[PDB]
């Protein structure tokens, strides 16, 4: 019962049991290991606190999509503006003649 | 004279819409030009996009690096120390920038 | 003869069981992200290099 608690404690049973995954405890023991060395090289690789995490995972995302904007629509103007100068010189060739 | 007028406000705003609008504007007119030569206009357009153009990518550069801290690069530096405007606009031209955004 | 006499020397020296070996599959490229094993960008490269 202690199990169960803490179990409930982590995640709730309904939104454990839902998920399609053996039940032999040799996979699911290699499996932790190689997620326990995964995320031990990516905290390697680059981490902060968890705070600090949360925060960037929403600061960073901001700073993506106002980068993102911002490149689509100069790339939308580029693209007209390439246009309307291919327009401007096919209307001074059709002028120059 | 609108774009001229209005390039402090799409500075400060940092929003490039009216730039888009304007664009969009002058295709239509350059649409409705199409069939009927006219060369007068051409330098108008050019001025335009050219100020458009150097806008863009002056605000680009001198926007936020991130979304929250505001990274004073050179860039901010020599526009900090170059931005003495007492007699070019003040009294070469008689007319006072605002300072709200 | 060669190659898998040396890989079971190796094993009687060092036995490693299936454990390791299903572990050490896919998991050592996915740490280099495992970019779709292109072998393809390694003649580029190596043409480039030329």
């Amino acid at each position: 019962q202690r199990q169960i608690q803490n179990a409930c404690a982590f995640c709730s049973k309904e939104r454990i049991e839902n998920v399609d995954l053996p039940d032999t405890q040799e996979e699911i023991k290699r499996e932790l290991d190689k997620v326990s060395r995964m995320i031990q090289k990516a905290e390697k690789s680059l981490g902060l606190s968890q705070e600090e995490v949360i925060a960037l995972f929403e600061k960073c995302r901001n700073k993506y999509k106002e980068g993102q904007k911002k490149y689509m629509e100069i790339d939308e103007a580029l693209n007209r503006l390439h246009n309307s100068l291919k327009a401007r010189d096919q209307n001074y060739k059709n002028a120059e003649k | 004279s609108e774009m001229h007028k209005g390039r402090a406000q799409v500075t400060r705003t940092g929003d490039i819409g009216v730039a888009m609008d304007n664009l969009n504007a002058v295709d239509s007119l350059f649409n409705k030009v199409i069939g009927i030569k006219n060369n007068g206009l051409f330098a108008h357009d050019a001025r335009a996009m050219v100020s458009i153009s150097e806008l863009a990518q002056i605000s680009v550069r001198n926007l936020k690096f991130d979304d929250s801290r505001s990274m004073v690069n050179l860039e901010n530096i020599v526009n900090s120390l170059k931005r003495y405007m007492l007699k070019e606009h003040f009294k070469l031209n008689n007319i006072a920038e605002n300072r709200n955004d | 003869e060669k190659l898998n006499k040396v890989a079971e020397k190796y094993e009687e020296e060092g036995n490693f069981n299936l454990s390791f070996v299903q572990d050490v599959l896919d998991k050592l490229e996915s740490e280099i992200a495992m970019v779709n094993h292109d072998e393809s960008a390694v003649t580029i490269l190596d043409q480039v290099t030329a």
